[PDB]
């Protein structure tokens, strides 16, 4: 009924929020299920991301298994790393490793243009971005507008 | 005791000008210690508080986030005469 | 800017030396040595029990033998001008007491 | 109208704010 | 509450793990000195250190435990006994970028230098077409086909910021040898009508274009990254076309 071996028994209640005593509620179906012991087979099995600690049910990631091993856990809910792109055109974009605190962050003026690569810093030469809240939604708003109208070009 | 400079450093002319107390240069009145060597005397010659006041109101003002700096150097720096476009020169 | 409070080396030693002296309470673990002393016992006969009070009688004869040696380990330590008790004086100790050959 | 909408109801759908700023960074790569 | 962080004692830091966070508007610690019971305070207990030495601190004295306060703590640890060894031995010592103007706004320009240097003419005191309102039909007239928010948050800044420009600038590096007598003779009935003075209500379009002219020098004195040079130059290019479609509303005499 150990490691692993949360697949063996309702053992592993223990779901519950440890730090706070609260019940972590799964992002997809936004409630916990354990069921009891005199029904276990109402029990859905929850994990927690390893990178940001989101519980999720092993059944609404569609998962056969705990990871307990090998890479950590990320959410379907993280930003891609590696973002392969077809246009072959099998152009790569990865995002920039990790830098020292020679890190730069060269505060942008905004607005639309400003392309970085993908790299940012959401703010309230490897130079990390800092775009900050707004721009981001003119920015899509003005991308899916204008590529509507090129579409009526067409 | 440097010599105070004989013609106004914003027009280049000769007349009756005020003269900084800290540089040879001189400002006639109506051309207005100088501006530049006021902000010098505030940043105490360090270039890292220079660096963080540049950031801070870069920060508060973000309506003329284009021309920030710009702003920063008209407060900064001396009033000079106009000039056209010198592509020729 | 502080420093924390280290005592010189030697001190807690002496500490130690006087709290154990003054008490009685064995100082082994109890169940390491029981499962210690059924191992040992497994190579005479096979599928033995043991009277509680005879693991206990066994850890404390041990104890006290254990104690012993080290009083006189550390007289052939300090008989060499050390402080510290090194495996040779445990090698002499046993040899003198006529235990080991 | 819905676009100053869209942005507002998902900083309450998706609640904590680490969660939603990746959602701004996917939505930057786009 | 329990994490790591970096806490002041002295010119050094010491690691630290928080063990009550103080919320003075609550008034309790999740789990004091007047000087820090108003502000949220932290009990912090020191890595390495017995119970004793533990405190409360403000925010003050502590740091969030990255790279960068560790970098700045490693530092202070150098500095220190950089400074003990000098000391020390000072002891022993004792003991014994360019921009494209279209050539009919140049010869305007021109013009209007012969008029002022050579012709000894200056612009008329608050013209009929003030600069503000130049730059208020430009941006109206500009974008009024459709509503596209970012391009319009772009070209009001760049028009907000001419604005600016004009008025933190004209009696700096905007006007000529004779003009600065007007302009001393405008301050002076501001400063008896006590009423700061806004060059963009006074003076004209010939001085916005002077502006336009002298922009590349202060552009490129500047920390704006590439791309940014390059989208406000194309907004100013888009200005001067349309400035230029404009050529005789504002620079006939
Ligand atoms: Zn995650
Ligand atoms: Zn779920």
């Amino acid at each position: 009924g150990q490691s692993i071996t949360k697949l063996d028994s309702y053992n592993p209640d223990t779901h519950i929020d440890s730090n706070s005593g609260k019940f972590l509620i799964c992002y997809k179906c936004n409630q916990t299920r354990l069921g009891s012991w005199s029904h276990p087979e109402n029990s859905r099995l929850i994990m927690t991301c390893d990178y940001c600690q989101t519980p999720w049910h092993l059944d609404c990631v569609p998962r056969a298994s705990f990871k307990n091993l090998g890479s950590k856990w990320k959410c379907p809910l993280h930003s891609p790393t590696k973002v392969y792109k077809k246009i072959v055109n099998y152009k790569v974009w990865k995002k920039q490793r990790l830098i020292n605190k020679n890190q730069l962050y060269y505060e942008p003026l905004q607005k639309i243009g400003y392309q970085n690569n993908g790299n940012i810093q959401i703010i309230p030469d490897f130079k990390i971005t800092q775009i900050d809240e707004n721009s981001i939604k003119y920015d899509f708003f003005d991308k899916i507008y204008k590529s509507k109208m090129v579409q009526k070009r067409k | 005791d440097f010599e105070n400079e004989d013609f106004c450093s914003a027009c280049n002319q000769s007349g009756s000008f005020l003269c900084c107390d800290t540089c040879p240069k001189s400002f006639h009145f109506l051309c207005l210690h100088c501006n530049e060597c006021k902000f010098k005397i505030f940043i105490n010659n360090s270039m890292a508080t220079l660096k963080k006041i540049e950031s801070n109101f870069i920060k508060q003002n973000n309506n003329v986030k284009i021309f920030a700096k710009l702003l920063f150097n008209i407060d900064s720096h001396n009033p000079k005469q106009f000039q056209l476009p010198n592509y020729i020169k | 800017v502080k420093k924390p409070h280290r005592y010189r080396p030697g001190t807690v030693a002496l500490r130690e030396i006087r709290r154990y002296q003054k008490s009685t309470e064995l100082l082994i673990r109890k169940l390491p040595f029981q499962r210690l002393v059924r191992e040992i016992a497994q190579d005479f006969k096979t599928d033995l029990r043991f009277q509680s009070s005879a693991v206990m009688a066994l850890q404390e004869a041990s104890e006290a033998y254990l104690v012993a040696l080290f009083e006189d380990t550390n007289l052939c330590a300090i008989h060499a001008k050390r402080v510290t008790i090194m495996p040779k004086d445990i090698q002499l100790a046993r040899r003198i007491r006529g235990e080991r050959a | 109208n819905e676009e100053v909408t869209f942005f507002e109801k998902a900083k309450r759908y998706i609640g904590n704010k680490h969660l939603y700023t990746e959602f701004l960074k996917i939505l930057n790569l786009y | 509450l329990g994490g790591r962080c970096l806490a002041f004692h002295g010119p050094l830091m010491y690691e630290a793990k928080i063990l009550k966070i103080w919320d003075p508007s609550s008034k309790m610690y999740t789990s004091i000195p007047e000087e820090i019971i108003n502000g949220k305070c932290f009990f912090i207990h020191y890595q390495g250190w017995k119970s004793s030495w533990d405190e409360w601190v403000g925010y003050d004295r502590i740091r969030a435990y990255n790279e960068e306060n560790i970098a700045m703590k490693k530092r202070l640890a150098n500095e220190a006994k950089e400074a003990k060894k000098s000391l020390l031995e000072q002891q022993k010592k004792k003991k014994l970028i360019s921009l494209q103007i279209p050539i009919k706004l140049k010869s305007v320009l021109v013009d209007d230098w012969e008029y002022v240097t050579k012709d000894k003419k200056i612009c008329r005191l608050p013209a009929d077409v003030t600069v503000e309102m130049v730059l208020n039909k430009y941006e109206h007239e500009v974008s009024q086909e459709l509503e596209s928010p970012g391009s319009q948050s772009q070209l009001s800044e760049y028009c907000a910021g001419l604005k600016l420009y004009f008025d933190k600038c004209l009696g700096n590096m905007l006007l000529y040898r004779l003009e600065r007598l007007q302009y001393d003779e405008l301050l002076k009935k501001s400063s008896k009508d006590q009423k700061p003075l806004v060059p963009i209500r006074i003076y004209g379009a010939i001085h916005l274009l002077r502006l336009i002219s002298v922009l590349p020098e202060l552009i490129s004195s500047t920390t704006m990254d590439l791309q940014s040079c390059q989208l406000l130059i194309k907004q100013t290019e888009d200005f001067l076309v349309w400035l230029l479609m404009h050529v005789d509303e504002y620079f006939n005499d």
